[PDB]
């Protein structure tokens, strides 16, 4: 357990700059009012998963890779927790991508049709369908419907590959909500990009949000795919996946908040 | 707590149309015309105390604000076009004489520490009149600017079809002059949009739309980091 | 109490020199920048100089660019203006005009016909 | 010849004027206040914070109740504010938006408003309708109107950007003396506790002080180097100090006539817009363009404490009758009330 | 211009001939005021939160 001693003690280090720094985060929008333009509820609604993912994830990636005897739903339950907290931080991004879109797009008419109400509206359907999202193997996509071996299987240890199926981790949890939302974000930066150069330093700016999404769930989606076609992973390559898979949530004050000047002049 | 209660509802009622007027106050661009008296900066759109002129382009209603009735000192009265989405700067390009002060207002304007924020769409007016001076060749722009003697025509130009070469050099320098206090100073907050105009132009509200499009991009994009 | 006073100005043969000097009180004379503005018979006022709070920025019209020299000490609370090759259309009431703000780029109102921070001037004829 | 003549005369007569000032001033404020304990460090906090506005704020006034106050903001809106509970008592829509002033009626029948209008606005918040309807639109003046000042519901002396303060009669509508003398635009005034005198501060740097019945300028202060954009009365009526471009806040006392005192550091290098006294006069709190307000220890010239809690420009300061708080309104879209 | 001057002499004459007080004493009086009202100063002396309105 070499590799899980590493592993359980950077999840931590993880989690703990996760929470600390998306605390700050909204803390400055609530102790300055002039920051809470409509650009800062989606830097909100961010650091609300990440938070989530250093609460409410980063604890239960622990208890999913200890493998305490539990019961199969509560095994469910606690990886369900680390689908929908860490999709809606994806959702976060996708929801943040396509409000800097109708910036470019809507032009002077942008501060006009995105009131208040419907981007809560926007921001709560994207909560709405990470819920969705993390819910469905409540609903019968769990690995009892794989097999007659598993209706009748309670009180196993918990781990992931035991519980969850790789049929929604790699066509619902990756092809749906990870790879088209990665395609959309891919195509808004293209042509944000496209319209700055139209009218080195925009460049940057814009492949950072992008790599940085890239770097943190692209890995460990690889590695799920190669599961799925009867591939083979190592392990220590796999905690890697999931570490970087919560890093996102960590680095996300310093690319997305920290670059707006009202928020870097506060901190 | 009968009377409070009343009092909060009353607030209540009060702050719900606070909002149904600003979403109808953001639905209007304020911008301030600026300019000398001969100018001709009322005829820039062609649409007592500060004079609003208010127009329309791709149904975006524009409140354009022509401060007259004031005194010739504007270092106070100003500071009150702080949240302005432009300034239009309008310039008798022709009249040399007075090019320098408006280019020492146009200094004032971009440098005010109120007013660096904001992007200035600036009209080169009479441009028609800027042509037949040149031509006629009576009045001399080296003997108010003795660096357009040494001026070039920049590459980047688009002369007007059929125009002298005279005239392109003497009206981009004139851009130039501008240009120069624009690009010295203000990195990257606000940006200087010339356009050379006339008396019967009909586009300037366009060029105006394109520029305030331009600004409220930039500053859309400003708030969430990208430029 | 901003006071500013001109002197030397006077008659002067064309192709002359002139050199003016403003006496300034009643301000910190190096927190401003200062300016130098002319009054021509039947013509408006023109801006004709200025020199920045340190006197690295200085900047002249285009009709005296050459031929004037704007200088500052801010030890001696003096504006100076040495108006060299002077012509007969330089024939005007030169006011050295205070920028109205301390540690200001812009420059606002100097040529404003009651501008306050301008002193009441010296007359300065090029005449044959 | 006769210009020459009157402007040597002039210069005899400022020279005179400053040799009685220089034989006035045996002794400094700083040198009669040196011996009294300083006020400490005056740390208020924002006690209520007013987010209505959707615009920056360019002018707050108390009512004489302590409690309400009307605020000016360049949305035109006129909002009245019941400061203890936040609740926006009334919402007055004006006619030109780009309001730089308000007046509360001591009454707090009326409250006033102007600015680039050049019109003086007053508004009737006891209508027998119910609803808010301006009751007069006082012109005549021929710049934009800078401060404004109820002396009583029927007279309000306003100070304008054409260089003139004016005092109205409300049932005329008529300008029934006008103050000249001001060779800058006037920016602020500030009436006496007994409304007999008001001093205005214009862009001369110059501060003048009138007498109201009269309609002469009794005395002129000058000391200040640029703007004078505030100037606020001692409660005793005796003083008053000036808040200016320069950076400088100066105490100027009427029976003197001369600057008491300069509340400036070496670290502020914006202008003053906003000036207001405590009840005892001790604290001269001022609003900068640095976003804070700077507490001045009146008698003593030391920063008391800063109020930092507007992101941007400090428009305007509002201290209360009783001195129970402080209204700070800025260009942030925000008042704070501090205490 | 005349007219501007021969108004400026006139009001600097009604200036020159006020009756000034010595600063000492305008100090005196002020500072006097200061010590006679800081008791009734909420922004001096600190309120209790029960007689504040804003607490
Ligand atoms: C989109 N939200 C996520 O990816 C989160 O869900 C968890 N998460 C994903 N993928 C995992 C995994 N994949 C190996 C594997 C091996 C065999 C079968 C199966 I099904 C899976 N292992 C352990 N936690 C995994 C991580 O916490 C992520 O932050």
């Amino acid at each position: 357990s070499l590799a899980n001693v590493t592993y359980i003690t950077m999840e931590i280090f993880i989690g703990l700059c996760a929470i600390v720094g998306n605390v700050l985060v909204i803390c400055v929008v609530k102790l300055n009012p002039s920051l809470q333009t409509t650009t800062f509820y989606f830097i909100v609604s961010l650091a609300l998963a990440d938070i989530a993912v250093g609460v409410l994830v980063m604890p239960l990636a622990i208890v999913v890779s200890l493998g305490i005897t539990i019961h199969f739903y509560s095994c469910l339950f606690m990886t369900c927790l680390l689908l929908i907290f860490t999709h809606a931080s994806i959702m976060s991004l996708l929801a943040i991508a396509v409000d800097r879109y109708l910036r470019v797009k809507l032009t002077v008419r942008y501060k006009r049709v995105t009131t208040h109400r419907r981007i809560w509206l926007a921001l709560g359907l994207c909560w709405l369908v990470s819920f969705l999202v993390g819910l469905t193997p409540m609903f019968g996509w769990n690995m009892k419907l794989t097999s007659e071996y598993h209706r009748n299987v309670t009180f196993l240890s918990c781990q992931f590959v035991s519980v969850m199926r790789m049929d929604y981790m790699v066509y619902f949890s990756f092809l749906t909500w990870i790879f088209i939302p990665l395609v959309v974000m891919c195509a808004i930066y293209l042509d944000i990009f496209y319209i700055i150069r139209n009218k080195f330093k925009t460049a940057k700016s814009l492949f950072l949000v992008l790599f940085l999404f890239a770097l943190s769930w692209l890995p460990l989606s690889i590695i799920n795919c190669i599961i799925y076609f009867n591939g083979e992973v190592p392990q220590l390559v796999l905690y890697m996946g999931i570490l970087l898979s919560h890093a996102n949530s960590m680095m996300n004050p310093i690319v997305y908040a920290y670059k707006i000047k009202k928020f870097k002049e506060t901190y | 707590s009968a009377e409070d209660k009343a009092a909060v509802e009353r607030s209540k009622m009060i702050d719900r149309n606070l909002r149904e007027d600003g979403e109808k106050a953001a639905r209007e661009v304020k911008l301030l015309l600026l300019g000398a008296d001969n100018s001709g900066k009322s005829t820039i759109v062609k649409q007592s105390g500060i004079f609003e002129t208010k127009f329309q382009v791709d149904k975006v209603n524009f409140h354009m604000f022509d401060v007259g009735g004031q005194r010739d000192e504007r270092r106070k009265w100003i500071q009150c076009f702080n949240d302005v989405t432009a300034i239009i700067f309008v310039v008798d390009s022709s009249d040399y004489n007075r090019l320098q002060e408006a280019l020492n207002l146009f200094k004032s304007i971009w440098n005010n520490r109120w007013l660096r924020t904001i992007s200035v769409i600036l009209f080169l007016n009479k441009q028609d009149l800027l042509a037949e001076k040149v031509l006629a060749g009576k009045s001399k722009i080296e003997d108010y600017f003795p660096e357009f003697a040494r001026y070039t025509t920049p590459e980047d130009a688009t002369p007007e079809p059929g125009e002298d070469p005279r005239v392109t050099r003497a009206k981009y320098f004139i851009r130039d002059e501008f240009l120069r206090i624009s690009t010295a100073s203000g990195d990257g907050r606000h940006y200087c949009y010339p356009h050379f105009t006339c008396a019967v132009d009909t586009e300037n509200a366009r060029r105006i739309f394109n520029d305030v499009t331009d600004i409220i991009i930039k500053m859309n994009l400003r708030d969430c980091g990208l430029f | 109490q901003v006071q500013l006073q001109e002197s030397g100005g006077g008659l002067v043969q064309p192709g002359g020199s002139l050199r003016l000097s403003c006496a300034a009180s009643g301000f910190t004379f190096s927190n401003y920048k200062m300016n130098w503005v002319r009054q021509a018979p039947g013509k408006g006022l023109e801006w004709v100089s200025d020199i920045s709070q340190s006197g690295a920025s200085i900047s002249y019209t285009g009709s005296v660019k050459g031929r004037f020299t704007i200088s500052r000490d801010n030890a001696k609370n003096t504006l100076y203006l040495q108006m060299n090759s002077l012509k007969p259309e330089d024939t005007a009431v030169y006011y050295c005009a205070r920028c109205p703000a301390p540690f200001t780029r812009d420059c606002f109102d100097v040529t404003s016909t009651t501008y306050a921070y301008r002193g009441q001037g010296t007359q300065v004829t090029v005449s044959s | 010849s006769e210009l020459d003549q009157l402007r040597q005369e002039a210069e005899q007569l400022k020279n005179q004027i400053r040799d009685a000032r220089k034989a006035c001033a045996d002794a400094t404020l700083s040198q009669i206040t040196n011996n009294i304990d300083p006020v400490g460090r005056i740390q208020m906090r924002t006690r209520r914070t007013l987010r209505g506005h959707l615009a920056k704020i360019y002018a707050m006034h108390w009512g004489t109740d302590s409690r309400l106050l009307v605020s000016a903001s360049q949305d035109g809106k006129l909002i009245i504010w019941d400061s203890y509970t936040t609740n926006k008592v009334h919402a007055i829509p004006l006619r030109s938006s780009w309001v730089m002033t308000c007046a509360y009626a001591p009454s707090g029948n009326y409250v006033a408003c102007g600015g680039l209008d050049n019109i003086c606005s007053i508004y009737n918040l006891k209508t027998r309708e119910g609803n808010v309807r301006v009751s007069r639109e006082l012109a005549g003046h021929t710049g934009y109107l800078s401060c404004c000042r109820f002396l009583d519901d029927n007279q309000i002396v306003t100070s304008s950007g054409d260089t003139t303060c004016a005092l109205w009669d409300i049932e005329t509508g008529q300008q029934t003396t006008t103050f000249t003398g001001h060779t800058g635009d006037v920016m602020s005034l500030s009436l006496a506790p007994d409304t007999r005198l008001f001093v205005s501060g214009a862009c001369d740097a110059s501060a003048k002080l009138w007498d109201v019945r009269e309609g002469m300028c009794r005395q002129t202060f000058t000391g200040h180097e640029s703007d004078i954009n505030a100037i606020c009365f001692f409660p005793n009526g005796n003083a008053f100090a000036t808040g200016s471009d320069d950076a400088t806040c100066r105490l100027f006392d009427l029976r003197a006539d001369q600057e008491l005192m300069t509340y400036s550091h070496d670290n502020i290098i914006c202008g003053i817009t906003s000036v207001s006294f405590s009840k005892s006069g001790r604290l001269l709190l001022a609003g900068y363009d640095d976003f804070n307000c700077n507490v001045w220890d009146a008698l003593k010239a030391d920063r008391a404490g800063v109020l930092a809690g507007h992101d941007n420009r400090v428009s305007c300061l509002g201290v209360t009758d009783d001195g129970m708080a402080v209204a700070t309104g800025s260009w942030d879209s925000f008042l704070k009330i501090w205490n | 211009s005349i007219a501007q001057a021969r108004k400026l002499v006139e009001q600097l004459k009604m200036e020159a001939n006020i009756d000034r007080i010595k600063v000492s004493k305008a100090a005196a009086d002020l500072m006097a005021y200061c010590e006679a009202h800081a008791k009734e100063d909420p922004l001096l002396t600190p309120v209790p939160a029960s007689e504040n309105p804003f607490r």
